[PDB]
RNA sequence: CAUGGUAAUCCUGCUCAGUACGAGAGGAACCGCAGGUUCAGACAUUUGGUGUAUGUGCUUGGCUGAGGAGCCAAUGGGGCGA
RNA sequence: CGAUCGCACGCCCCCCGUGGCGGCGACGACCCAUUCGAACGUCUGCCCUAUCAACUUUCGAUGGUAGUCGCCGUGCCUACCAU
RNA sequence: AACUGCGAAUGGCUCAUUAAAUCAGUUAUGGUUCCUUUGGUCGCUCGCCACUUGGAUAACUGUGGUAAUUCUAGA
């Protein structure tokens, strides 16, 4: 492993937004709790109360 | 062992050979010998001269794919998180489907009761 | 190399502005010293290291290496925490602003030096190591003292004491 | 010369400054979107093949 | 070199606030108790504006000159009415007085020039729109009872003389 | 630094070459070359990068009947560039300069020889391309 | 063969030295021209002077030695380069026909 | 080797050095480095010139019945040319 | 030959019980009409000058035929003719 | 903030060109085009996603190049 290059995988800032893409990612076939299988991004800044933000799904 | 140049005739011009011609319009040409430079300066077409490589190429004389998807973690849902979500195949997905079904049923019954 | 108007946003708070003028006798390298200052620093000014800089902003000035008209520049620089520790005056942040003026140190005492010291509070007196204190150095120092300027000295052209003269360290 | 090295499978792009022309001579005389072995970059880069994605001229 | 020079001039050269305290009496010919004099001493960018023009450097065009000087009090902006008053002006008399707004305030980056909307006291700034109403020196103020600034004490005098005449007499 | 190597001259006194700047002159008639000590019966001659004295034959009247310093920038005589390339141009051309090697014009049409370019930095600035 | 060339070629040009023959023994490659015709005997002598200038005492490292034909305007360095560029000819075609 | 002949010359740029000197403006030199001018002695790898290899194409008029192959026109002309 | 978005939200429940249905719009459109026009044409009308009386027609000048191009009519352009 | 849509072809200035040219009045386009507004048309065709299909790029995070621009590259 190259130091700091090929290790310490960083995450994507945001996941799928189109319901087809959420189903493609999570291997959903059809009509199984799609709106609650979406990824919720947690905001946890020190100066404010923590909460989690969910994206507005499309299609 | 300098840069290796090519001619009017397309031949290889080694260092110390030929002449370089710099035209007024900025174009720079180099020739292997005076035979090539005379043909060029007389506006002769190299594709009509049989020993030129352009003729031998015009007349044909003598002669990957992949799709890799790499999985990555995302903010809020780690790689293990998305693995646990996508591995809900053994009847967990069916359990979620049936609990959604009964939630819809109880919502509809509550709506009917409230309307009536 | 920040915006121009942040110079206004810095000069709003005083105690970080240095109104300074460079004074010396002829050919004592004040122009080149200010060139080095320009090269390192700069609010919108460049970082070019190629000899002449914004000291002589005219023909027949760098054509004959003669400063004729006094020239003013304004530079910005943010200092480190140890630098703010070392400074003993009042300090409002690290964003120090320098109003530099070079003046003709020619033996006519071109009154542009008088004008620069009228505008200026602190003088950088440049002297050559191998030439000593010449005539115009004393003249511009006299003018600075008459105008109540705070002087700071700089021995310039040490290279000719090193190699042109080949002086031993005790002699230097 | 500098090298903007990026590993898309993990992200984490970083800049490596290379001075010795022997390291860059394996890169020279190539084109964009070409895969070359980075084994000339010392032992640390052995087993690595890298694609030339782009760059910027001396003037930017 | 620039690093060493800056790290010594910041330490040892004085700020305008501390300098103008002992320097105001040497540049202002008005009585020290005057409001303009006190504003110069404090260098407050709100009160009795006081600017002295030391230089008149030619502009890009031939005829015009940027009037370059220092602001000792107040805050010069763009297009504010000010009293351009010359060296010979006395507050009692109207001679060598003008009320003229200034066009624009600029800062000289040597070769470059950068306009700025406003400049408070304790800094250097060039003004455009002053050279045609002024000559060889002058002062700018918003104070109606303002006194002049003390003129420069040149070490030399206009000794050497030359008679000049055009080659074509009809010019 | 670096001093210009000897090249084949091919432009003796009496040569009329093109004037490649936007000064307003059409051609330059070479009347002498700078730095020529001379020899009996030998015409002074110039190559690219050489400073000549020239009079313009076709061009503006305010230029026409006067001697101007000029610098040769292109020559039709082939010359060897110390790396084995023999280079020649499509025409002979020069530009009008002052005694300091500063161009009277502000632009150059066509290429400028490298030998002239590195010898005269002011001409190299106004040069379009370097050959 | 220079270290920048790495070609299995000798100093002999393509087609041999014109009016001399083929050089097989040791040779000395001197800068510039030398008096005499081809195959003229020359006497080489140590310098009577002391070589102190920068032109002397300079390391000459060759990058490339030309071996094109001198019997005309040669344009190839080796037999194999010529054959690789030019491909099979009629003579080689009939020779391969005879060889089978 | 007796004897006779005899040969090299001058300039510019960089550095010295914006230095010595000078109030200033101006402004050197020695060493070293890189190249030129004139001259000399060669040489043909390269570039150019020549070219009746009368080498190889093209071509005019004529001639050998035509083709093929050639020739004559005081080197027919012309391109490229060892 | 609508895979779009908002607003309050309601009806049918036999078959049932989770589905089927509904109003107000906004956006969108191939084409038609209108509005705004635009573009090219019809007739008639312009200062001084003959020390400007014959022009145009090789190279479109006038017209015909068939085309090209142009949003369209047309030497706008091409070819062939007539003068 | 950025993508998408629209506007930026209006207005304003000047009078150099221009002498059957522009332009004024008149008439025609059955010889043409027309954003937008408004009104028509949008189940008029028989012909294992439709409870809704695919891919990319912005914005954004991060690594830069250039002296410089409303310059931009890779990921
Ligand atoms: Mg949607
Ligand atoms: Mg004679
Ligand atoms: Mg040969
Ligand atoms: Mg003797
Ligand atoms: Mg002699
Ligand atoms: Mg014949
Ligand atoms: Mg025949
Ligand atoms: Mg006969
Ligand atoms: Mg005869
Ligand atoms: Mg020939
Ligand atoms: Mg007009």
């Amino acid at each position: 492993d190259i130091p700091g290059l090929t290790d310490t995988t960083v995450p994507r800032r945001l996941g799928p937004k189109r319901a087809s893409r959420i189903r493609k990612l999570f291997n959903l076939s059809k009509e199984d709790d799609v709106r609650q299988y979406v990824v919720r991004k947690p905001l946890n800044k020190e100066g404010k109360k923590p909460r989690t933000k969910a994206p507005k799904i499309q299609r | 062992m300098k840069v290796e140049l090519c001619s009017f005739s397309g031949y290889k011009i080694y260092p110390g050979h030929g002449r370089r011609y710099a035209r007024t319009d900025g174009k720079v040409f180099q020739f292997l010998n005076a035979k090539c430079e005379s043909a060029f300066l007389s506006k002769r077409n190299p594709r009509q001269i049989n020993w030129t490589v352009l003729y031998r190429r015009k007349h044909k004389k003598g002669q990957t794919r992949r799709a890799v998807k790499f999985q990555r973690a995302i903010t809020g849902a780690s790689l293990a998180d998305i693995m646990a979500k996508r591995n809900q195949k053994p009847e967990v997905r069916k359990a979620q489907r049936e609990q959604a079904i009964r939630a819809a049923k109880e919502a509809k019954k509550a709506k009917q009761a409230s309307k009536k | 190399n920040f915006t121009v108007d942040q110079i206004r946003a810095i000069m709003d708070k005083k105690a970080n502005i240095r109104n300074m003028s460079v004074i010396a006798h002829v050919d004592h390298g004040k122009s080149t010293l200010t060139d080095s200052l320009v090269c390192k620093a700069g609010i919108i000014a460049s970082a070019r290291a190629g000899e002449t800089r914004f000291t002589d902003t005219r023909k027949d000035e760098q054509e004959r290496c003669i400063t004729i008209k006094s020239t003013a520049i304004s530079l910005f620089y943010e200092l480190s925490e140890n630098d703010l520790n070392f400074i003993k005056q009042s300090k409002d942040g690290a964003g120090f602003l320098i109003n530099l003026i070079d003046s003709p140190g020619h033996v006519d005492f071109s009154s542009e030096v008088t004008a620069a010291l009228r505008v200026t509070d602190g003088a950088l007196v440049v002297v050559d190591c191998v030439s000593g204190v010449c005539v115009q150095t004393e003249t511009v120092l006299r003018q600075a003292i008459a105008e109540r300027i705070k002087p700071v000295l700089m021995m310039n052209k040490m290279d000719r004491a090193l190699l042109e003269l080949q002086l031993e360290p005790e002699e230097l | 010369m500098k090298l903007n090295i990026s590993f898309p499978a993990t992200g984490c792009q970083k800049l490596i400054e290379v001075d010795d022309e022997r390291k860059l001579r394996t890169f020279y005389e190539k084109r964009m979107a070409t895969e070359v072995a980075a084994d000339a970059l010392g032992e640390e880069w052995k087993g690595y093949v890298v694609r030339i994605s782009g760059g910027n001229d001396k003037q930017g | 070199a620039g690093d060493a020079l800056l790290q010594m001039i910041t330490i040892h050269l004085p700020s305008p606030v501390t300098a103008q305290k002992y320097r105001c009496e040497l540049l202002y010919e008005g009585p020290p108790d005057d409001e303009a004099a006190m504003g110069i001493k404090s260098c407050d960018p709100k009160g009795p504006l006081m600017m002295y023009i030391s230089k008149m450097v030619p502009t890009s065009d031939k005829g015009r000159f940027y009037a370059f000087g220092r602001v000792f009090s107040g805050l010069v902006s763009t297009g504010l009415k000010v009293r351009i008053m010359g060296p010979n002006y006395t507050p009692g008399k109207k001679e060598d007085l003008y009320l003229k707004p200034i066009q624009r305030t600029i800062l000289m980056m040597g070769r470059y020039v950068e306009p700025i909307e406003d400049v408070p006291c304790g800094n250097i700034v060039g003004l455009v729109g002053v050279d045609q109403f002024l000559v060889k020196t002058g002062t700018i103020t918003t104070f109606e009872h303002a006194h002049n600034m003390r003129v420069m004490k040149f070490s030399v005098s206009p000794v050497v003389r030359v008679a000049v005449e055009a080659k074509n007499p009809a010019d | 630094s670096g001093a210009k190597f000897r090249i084949s001259l091919g432009l003796p006194v009496g040569a009329v070459i093109n004037c490649a700047d936007n000064t307003g002159a059409k051609n330059l008639y070479i009347i002498s070359v700078k730095g020529i000590k001379g020899r009996l019966n030998r015409l002074p001659a110039a190559g690219v990068g050489d400073m000549v004295m020239a009079t313009v034959k076709k061009g503006k009247p305010e230029l026409r009947k006067k001697v101007h310093p000029a610098v040769v920038i292109r020559q039709r005589k082939s010359y060897r560039r110390k790396d084995g390339v023999f280079l020649y141009f499509e025409d002979n051309a020069g530009v009008i300069v002052n005694n300091k090697g500063e161009m009277k014009g502000s632009a150059i049409t066509g290429p400028v020889a490298k030998e002239c370019a590195d010898l005269w930095p002011r001409i190299a600035s106004n040069a379009g391309s370097i050959a | 063969s220079t270290d920048y060339d790495l070609s299995d070629k000798s100093i002999n040009p393509l087609g041999g030295f014109v009016h001399y023959g083929e050089v097989t023994n040791d040779f000395v490659m001197l800068k510039g021209c030398v008096v005499g015709t081809k195959k003229r005997v020359l006497t080489l002598r140590k310098s009577l002077l002391v070589q102190t200038k920068r032109r002397a005492l300079e390391k000459i490292d060759l990058k490339f030695i030309d071996t094109t034909s001198k019997f005309g305007h040669g344009r190839f360095q080796t037999m194999e380069e010529k054959k690789a560029f030019m491909g099979p000819l009629k003579k080689d075609r009939i020779a391969k026909e005879e060889g089978a």
